């Protein structure tokens, strides 16, 4: 948010600053040093299905998609601990042809073994925010249902 | 009948030298069947998942 003189925490003006309390307009924080940390993957309707791209930064560290309900508790994760950094994970969560894989140049790694099972609980995706593991770059294709249109 | 093979070809057309001509020499001088390699990892081989580049 912008920066108001009287409005806006800062120790302003006549020296050595000055801040006033004052009822209603007083002082309210501009910002956080270093706002680009926060991201948001906001998930408004109940979700069946998916088809991410996930980008992996860090090899040896579990990369993926993490999940979290509306009081910030994770229900589901689909991570993946590979030996060497993947160009990309290609994940479909379709039930009828559920991919797994992983992506080094042109050749195409099944990365379902690897995977960690105890985390992925569920396919249904809640009402929340969903968390990136370990990427640097995420794209997804959400597919939601409804019984007649 | 000879097939004569490391030998020079005066109109170019003499002695031709085929890949199971040059494979069977390759053979003998190593001194391998065809149920042994000769194999050498320039660059360790890399294992992810359950896949072996």
């Amino acid at each position: 948010g912008k920066v108001i003189a009287g409005m806006s925490k800062i120790y302003g003006g006549t020296a050595p600053g000055n801040y006033k309390y004052i009822k209603g307009t007083s002082y309210t924080y501009y910002g956080e040093s270093d706002i680009d940390r926060l991201s948001r993957w906001d998930i408004k309707e109940e979700i069946f299905s998916f088809m991410g791209i996930l980008y992996p930064k860090l090899p040896k560290t579990p990369a993926g998609v993490r999940f979290l309900d509306d009081i910030g508790n994770e229900y589901t994760a689909i991570v993946f601990k590979t030996e060497q950094v993947q160009d990309y994970i290609l994940i479909n969560t379709d039930v009828n042809d559920e991919t797994y894989q992983g992506w080094k140049g042109t050749t195409a790694l099944n990365l379902f073994p690897v995977m960690d099972f105890e985390r992925y609980r569920t396919r249904i995706i809640e009402k929340g925010q969903m968390e990136l593991i370990n990427l640097s770059k995420a794209e997804f294709k959400i597919k939601r249902k409804a019984d007649f249109v | 009948t000879i097939k004569n093979f490391t030998f020079f070809s005066p109109n170019s057309t003499e002695f031709p030298v085929g890949s199971n001509n040059d494979g069977k020499l390759y053979m003998m001088l190593t001194g391998m069947d065809y149920r042994t390699i000769r194999r050498k990892d320039w660059s360790s081989p890399l294992n992810t998942a359950l896949n072996v580049q």
